[PDB]
């Protein structure tokens, strides 16, 4: 008799629960996927802005981003989502790539 | 009326590195640029009070733009009009055969389209300022617009009044809630007191249901009521005093209440009876005291706002004479003392 | 290469040369079709040496 | 990978349309992409199926990208590092 | 003003009349297609439902063809129709409820122990004809499906044969309470009363451009709808003239073939390898790609591919102008399209417009934030693909070496790289596309290199 | 031999390039090529080819009903045909052949409801 | 090609978690990918040289008699225990297979034999003089390295705090603990110095980290590709029996392999024919 939209309830908003630093279970080494995504995001955002702390001068966003990662200057964080509780929580681990092991990206 | 609201939204960030240099300031600026002065979720936003809750700046994931986004929960000052509300100023711009078009001045931006009837297209003309009476759930806040679309009718004070039956006491915490409305009446009173005597007197005599032989209606300091031949054997009861006493639990709120057209709509006075003796054309409504109190304070606030707004609109006598047609149009709907 | 205008003032139903390498017009004829209607008949020719990838 | 997928339910399921229905019944979009969309779609509408978006085929049929590979982990901006090192 | 979002779930449901009436943006009334250049308002080409022409905007959203996705319209039917997809659901709903009062005739507390999506099916499976109702005391007739078509039902009452018109079926189903629906297996949104339609949906024009043959079927269906009387009412056992019986069948047969004709149909677009799902959704047609024959070159490294110069001036790489790359991008801009390596287009961020490099102003300059589309040079990365793509080395990333001899048209590689693609040099062809985006270029080099 | 660039003739229905060299369109990255790119984890390349170079579009959805909405920045429209005062519209990245697929599911009287991802908030 | 598409659709939802498990959206398919959590591009084939020895050959080769201390009796007992556990497990595997013979050759993330010798050649020292304190320190570092090995599956934060390890992650380090105790026995590490052995251990842990499977990898697609390729050189009725899960009555080449009741009557062919 009614429309489907009437009985539809939008998903309730969630809370971000951050696992404390001494309870983190995942690895302190970046995966090749995570390092690749970090460099790609940083390179596009340098194609937008251009401001960096990397002292040496390069003519490409990709070179700047790669050297920022290797020299531990990249201004990004990695969020690893562990679980979504059905009381409306999002339990995550935040990892700092400036303090992590970096894979071999020849 | 003006109150608070809590909104949730997602903001696209086109330059995350710059945005994250000062998150709070940039966030407030962008919220103000998007939402100030517009309709959103059945309301109209006036100011951004503050940001209650926010998320980190996530990088967009489904495209290669490198752009950010943020979830924001912010508190805003909004102005939601009630059904059958009463506005004091409007300039009719468009006066055609189909519709009558105007805009409000002294409150928030609202556009009122009066259905053009055969008795109204001949009276209201462009340039005039009239009081308007709103209707039920007609104030639709279309999101993304700068005004509230609403239909209204020319305000002529009514000759009828409603009686509600109260059978339950007013408890202390409902009074604690109603303290805000009491305080709003108080600040309206202290604002009205600064205004000129002659303006408020002329407007009160105009918008009183009946007519009096001058200088017998108003006691701004004491609020003693109309000194008309002692029409009722019971003195009008001040609502504010009754609430202040029922704070300490000294009087009972049970029985029949009413506000007759002779009773001054602005003043906090009202009538209470243990029996139904009111000459009301409509059946009394059986209910609890909380709704009686909320409705009566809303009515008092609306009428104080209307009288303040009438005085604030017409700061000169020249404009009053320029709009006097509306004045005698109201005057001919007054009821004389032939009773 | 073949111009064609169709009365509706006009819409241009012409023909382009959509190929990567240039050709040379070898023969142009205007014979009569099965319905005795005039239709254009173009022959293009190419100079082909043996080249890398053949 | 084959053995553990075919036995994860405590029974032996196939690598055909029947086994896909036994292991992932609520994934209407994945099962439509395999064998017979109209029959799968008709059953989904009658049961009022709720289909969460995960894996490969369900995000693709919805016009999106799978949350996989370089897209598995979220990236957020380091506010405490930018505000201390960068300038407006 | 619209924030970024992602879809987390999809819910499937049966659409009723109210859904169609609420979603629709217009109501189709007339059968006229075109009044002039513009479509005939009120017809099945009305521009309130989108635009498939590049001259007028959509009335609803005020977008051009590319940004308008289309909006549906409503046709109010003169006589109700059955839903073509859920005929079996209709059939199996008639055998479990009373034709006169709507209470169920089966034992509700006999199937509650099974899982919900099977108990209604099992209940209908059990024989019920000849049973008698318990609240109104009516005998449940035999329900017999015709063999001559796909939608009609006959009610056989001990030799009394009735044809169940959709008005009758809707009236029957409207008497069923929500308790029966909930406890008989289905959910609240699967009420049987939505299985009879009095207002159908007209799909947006974006799904039927080419003003296709699905447009003919709609136009017939609209025309023959007007022949039915505006207030024809049918009762159980009521005699109707044979023209109306022929008319009503024609409309229902048209609506059935509009959706399930030999599964032009809406639903025949979905299934096969050339269908919507496997061709349009699971695969793609892409721009900025090249194809050629492969040949050997022993002076190339294993992670290099030789690229013809003509292909390198056709495919481009997009470079955003900043302070750190302005001097390096200036030589490309000056060469234009007349010397190699050059460029083809510039996107100006102050105007949001793309200009060709030859047909370009003389007072033009490269500003920070403009995007230059330059040629492919030595050292660019490229995806190299050979089909069929059976393993994950079937696509690899090579460093481009541009072959500047204008007489060469082949993709060249080292012979020791052929093991990645299972290829040789007797006439094989491989695909090659060059990433132009910064994000796609980073992950080509760090993730997908052939090492 | 064949090579094409970022523009050319397009299909009228799906929005994708036409088929191959004969029609001056694009070349096909089929089902088997998407399996290979997903096995590699190259997801930013799938965006560039199947969205930026094929038929990517932007879809507008209402939070409250899950139904497609109408959004237009220039000549501003912000509307939902189902709620119309509670319209909370979010922009999702889609592609045109997927939206055509969902209209075809609705034409056969199947209602599609899109549940958007919930908003997330850092505590206090 | 037809069998490839049905394998791909049945397996494509399997993806590596943040625990290195394999799940379909939440539902576990494997507790650890490949039961060892490794990438197949990062394996080397290595020989375990204790499996085939007898207890007198093992007594001679791997038991150290240089220093008379109980710690060198404990070291040799583990070499025996690892040998017997290996024998027991892979002898059993032979029993539920038709013809799957035991081997002493395994695929491992790290080749420890090659790491040690490449350091013996590139050292500035020769045959070190005897120092029992040096040999006692080298024993303790190898013992502590094996005890902390499963933390390669968690991180260095939990290794510092010495939190408990799940049992399924203790099992995952079994082959590498076994190989490290063989190739780093005292009889083999006599000329390696203490600051050299620290270099060896820091290299083994680095290479072990580099061979683990990445979070978010589509390992079900990788499996479908890798198994449909050998089917080309074979799509006959038997594969379709396995992958369709057909019942017993529909089998066309069903077999069995029965053993005789006694290992003293197996040797007579005439008895078996009876
Ligand atoms: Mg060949
Ligand atoms: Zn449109
Ligand atoms: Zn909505």
């Amino acid at each position: 008799s009614p429309s489907i939209c009437e009985g539809f309830v939008q998903a309730s908003s969630q809370t971000l629960v951050i696992i404390p630093d001494n309870e983190r279970i995942t690895s302190n080494v970046l995966t090749t996927f995570e390092a690749t995504r970090l460099v790609a995001v940083r390179a596009q955002q340098l194609a937008i802005n251009g401001s960096t702390m990397l002292k040496k001068k390069y003519s490409s966003p990709i070179d700047i981003a790669k050297q920022e990662l290797f020299n531990r200057k990249i201004p990004l964080l990695v969020m690893r989502c562990i679980k979504v509780t059905p009381e409306g929580q999002k339990i995550v681990e935040i990892w700092n790539p400036r303090e992590m092991g970096i894979p071999l990206l020849d | 009326m003006i109150d608070q609201k809590i909104f949730e939204t997602t903001l696209n960030i086109d330059d995350p590195t710059n945005f994250c240099t000062n998150v709070e300031a940039h966030l407030l600026k962008e919220l103000e640029n998007i939402y100030v002065g517009k309709c959103f979720k059945n309301s109209f936003i006036l100011n951004i009070t503050g940001v209650i809750q926010r998320s980190p700046c996530f990088i967009m994931r489904t495209n290669n733009s490198g752009r950010g986004y943020m979830h924001v929960r912010f508190s805003a000052v909004v102005s939601y009009l009630n059904a059958f509300d009463l506005i004091a100023a409007v300039k009719i711009i468009k006066n055609d055969s189909n519709i009558i078009l105007g805009e409000s001045l002294l409150t928030e931006p609202v556009t009122i389209v009066i259905p053009s009837s055969e008795s109204q297209n001949n009276v209201a003309e462009v340039g005039q300022i009239v009081p308007v009476q709103l209707a039920n759930s007609s104030v639709y806040y279309i999101p993304g617009r700068q005004q509230a679309s609403a239909t209204g009718s020319i305000f002529i004070p009514k000759h009828t009044f409603s009686v509600y039956h109260v059978q339950e006491e007013l408890t202390q915490e409902q009074a604690l809630n109603l303290t805000k409305l009491v305080n709003i009446i108080e600040m309206l009173l202290e604002s009205r007191s600064k205004k000129d005597f002659k303006q408020i007197c002329f407007f009160e005599k105009l918008y009183y249901t009946y007519s009096i032989s001058s200088d017998e209606i108003l006691d701004l300091k004491i609020w003693k009521g109309p000194k008309g031949k002692e029409m009722s054997r019971l003195k009008p009861c001040n609502v504010l005093s009754f609430l202040y006493d029922a704070l300490k639990n000294k009087n009972s709120s049970l029985g029949f209440w009413a506000r007759p057209p002779n009773l001054l709509k602005s003043s906090p006075l009202a009538y209470q009876q243990d029996q139904n003796s009111f000459n009301a054309t409509e059946l009394p409504i059986i209910c609890s005291a909380e709704v009686m109190f909320v409705t009566l304070l809303k009515e008092i606030i609306n009428y104080l706002q209307f009288i303040n707004d009438l005085c604030d609109t017409f700061n000169n006598e020249q404009l009053i004479k320029r709009h006097e047609n509306i004045w005698m149009l109201i005057e001919q709907r007054k009821i004389g003392h032939d009773f | 290469i073949i111009g064609k205008v169709a009365k509706i003032k006009y819409i241009d139903r012409s023909v382009m040369y959509g190929f990567d390498e240039p050709a040379v017009v070898d023969a142009v004829m205007r014979p009569h079709g099965p319905n005795d209607e005039i239709f254009g008949l173009m022959r293009l020719r190419y100079e082909r040496n043996l080249n890398i990838g053949d | 990978m084959y053995a553990d997928l075919m036995t994860r339910t405590g029974q032996v399921t196939s690598l055909e349309k029947a086994g896909l229905n036994a292991r992932e019944p609520s994934n209407v979009l994945l099962r439509m992409a395999l064998s017979s969309p109209v029959q799968v779609l008709t059953d989904a509408a009658v049961d009022s199926a709720v289909n969460p978006i995960y894996g490969i085929a369900a995000p693709t049929l919805m016009g999106s990208v799978p949350r996989i590979g370089t897209m598995y982990s979220d990236i957020i901006m380091d506010e405490k590092y930018i505000t201390e090192n960068y300038k407006s | 003003e619209a924030g970024y979002a992602e879809i987390a779930a999809v819910q499937f449901n049966i659409a009723g009349d109210n859904d169609h009436k609420r979603q629709g943006v217009m109501e189709v009334t007339i059968s006229n297609l075109f009044e002039g250049t513009l479509p005939a308002e009120g017809g099945i080409y009305d521009a309130r439902m989108g635009t498939t022409d590049h001259h007028y905007k959509c009335i609803t959203c005020s977008h051009q063809r590319k940004q308008c996705m289309g909006h549906p319209g409503i046709l109010q039917m003169h006589a109700p129709v059955l839903q073509p997809l859920f005929i079996a659901e209709i059939r199996r709903w008639l055998r479990v409820i009373c034709l006169n009062c709507g209470a169920p005739i089966v034992d509700l507390k006999r199937y509650e122990h099974l899982i919900r999506p099977k108990r209604l099916i099992e209940a209908a499976s059990s024989q019920t004809e000849g049973k008698q109702c318990y609240v109104c005391k009516a005998v449940h007739p035999k329900i017999v499906k015709d063999s001559e078509d796909y939608f009609t039902f006959w009610a056989d009452q001990q030799g009394k044969i009735d044809k169940l018109y959709p008005q009758i079926i809707r009236e029957i189903f409207s008497r069923v309470t929500y308790d029966t629906v909930v406890k008989l297996g289905r959910s609240k949104n699967s009420h049987p009363e939505k299985l009879v339609l009095k207002a159908i949906q007209i799909p947006p024009i974006s799904i039927r451009p080419g003003i296709h043959d699905i447009n003919n079927v709609i136009q017939y269906l609209v025309r023959k709808n007007l022949l039915i009387p505006k207030d024809l009412q049918i009762v159980r056992g009521q005699k109707i003239p044979l023209n109306i019986d022929r008319n009503l069948q024609t409309i229902q047969q048209l609506y059935y073939n509009f959706l399930l004709d030999s599964v032009p149909s809406i639903m025949r677009r979905l299934p096969r390898k050339e269908g919507r799902i496997r061709k349009s959704l699971l695969g793609s047609q892409v721009w900025s790609i090249s194809r050629s024959t492969i040949c050997g070159n022993s002076d190339l490294h294993l992670d290099e591919v030789g690229y013809p110069i003509s292909f390198a001036r056709t495919l481009q790489v997009a470079e955003t102008v900043q302070h750190y790359n302005i001097n390096r991008l200036m030589p490309y801009f000056l060469n234009g399209k007349r010397q190699y390596p050059g460029c083809s287009r510039v996107y100006k961020q102050i105007t949001q417009s793309v200009h060709d490099i030859e047909g370009l102003k003389q007072d033009f300059r490269l500003e920070v934030g403009d995007i230059l589309y330059r040629d492919v040079v030595t050292g660019d990365v490229a995806f190299f693909n050979r089909q069929p793509s059976l393993e994950r080395s079937s696509i690899g990333v090579h460093r481009i070496v541009v072959l500047e001899n204008p007489k060469i048209s082949t993709f060249q590689m080292n012979v020791s790289a052929c093991a990645w693609y299972n290829a040789d040099f007797d006439g094989d062809q491989m695909n090659l596309w060059v990433p132009w985006s910064v994000m796609s270029r980073v992950e080509a080099e760090l993730l997908c290199s052939v090492r | 031999r064949y090579a094409v660039a970022s523009y050319g003739p397009t299909d009228a229905l799906t929005g994708q390039p036409l088929d191959g060299k004969r029609s001056h369109g694009g070349l096909r990255l089929g089902e088997m090529e998407h399996w290979v790119l997903t096995a590699q984890g190259a997801m930013q390349t799938i965006i560039e080819k199947s969205h930026d170079d094929s038929d990517g579009c932007i879809s507008y959805i209402c939070r409250n009903c899950g139904e497609p909405a109408i959004y237009n920045a220039s000549h501003p429209i912000y509307k939902c045909m189902n709620c119309d005062v509670q319209a909370d519209i979010g922009m999702v990245d889609s592609r045109r052949s997927s939206i055509v697929f969902q209209h075809e599911m609705r034409a056969a009287n199947v209602n599609i409801t899109s549940v958007l991802s919930p908003r997330v908030f850092q505590p206090a | 090609g037809y069998a490839n598409r049905k394998a791909i659709f049945g397996l494509q939802s399997c993806i590596v978690d943040y625990y290195r498990r394999v799940s379909i959206d939440t539902r576990l398919v494997q507790q650890l990918y490949g039961e060892d959590g490794l990438d197949a591009r990062q394996l080397e084939t290595v020989r375990f040289e204790t499996i085939m020895l007898s207890d007198q050959e093992l007594e001679d080769k791997f038991k150290y008699t240089g220093i008379q201390s109980p710690l060198f009796e404990e070291e040799f007992s583990r070499l025996k225990k690892d040998r017997d556990k290996y024998r027991q497990i892979f002898l059993n595997v032979e029993n539920f297979n038709f013809s799957q013979l035991l081997t002493d050759v395994r695929q491992v993330p790290v080749n420890v034999a090659s790491i040690v010798k490449n350091i013996l050649l590139s050292s500035t020292s020769g045959v070190l003089p005897f120092d029992e304190k040096s040999i006692l320190q080298k024993y303790a570092m190898v013992k502590t390295f094996c005890k902390n090995l499963p933390y390669v599956f968690i991180n260095n934060i939990q290794e510092r705090l010495q939190t408990p390890i799940p049992v399924y992650l203790k099992r995952a380090a079994s082959l590498m603990r076994m190989l490290i105790r063989i190739e780093l026995a005292t009889v083999k590490t006599l000329n390696i110095t203490c600051e050299q052995m620290s270099a060896i251990l820091d290299l083994i842990r680095l290479q072990y980290t580099q061979s683990l499977i990445n979070y978010g990898e589509a390992v079900g697609i990788l499996a479908a590709q890798s198994v449909s390729e050998p089917l080309t050189q074979y799509g006959i009725v038997r594969p379709q029996e396995i992958f369709s899960a057909k019942p017993v009555e529909a089998e066309q080449s069903s077999e069995m392999l029965l053993r005789l009741k006694n290992p003293e009557v197996e040797t007579n062919k005439t008895y078996a024919q009876e």
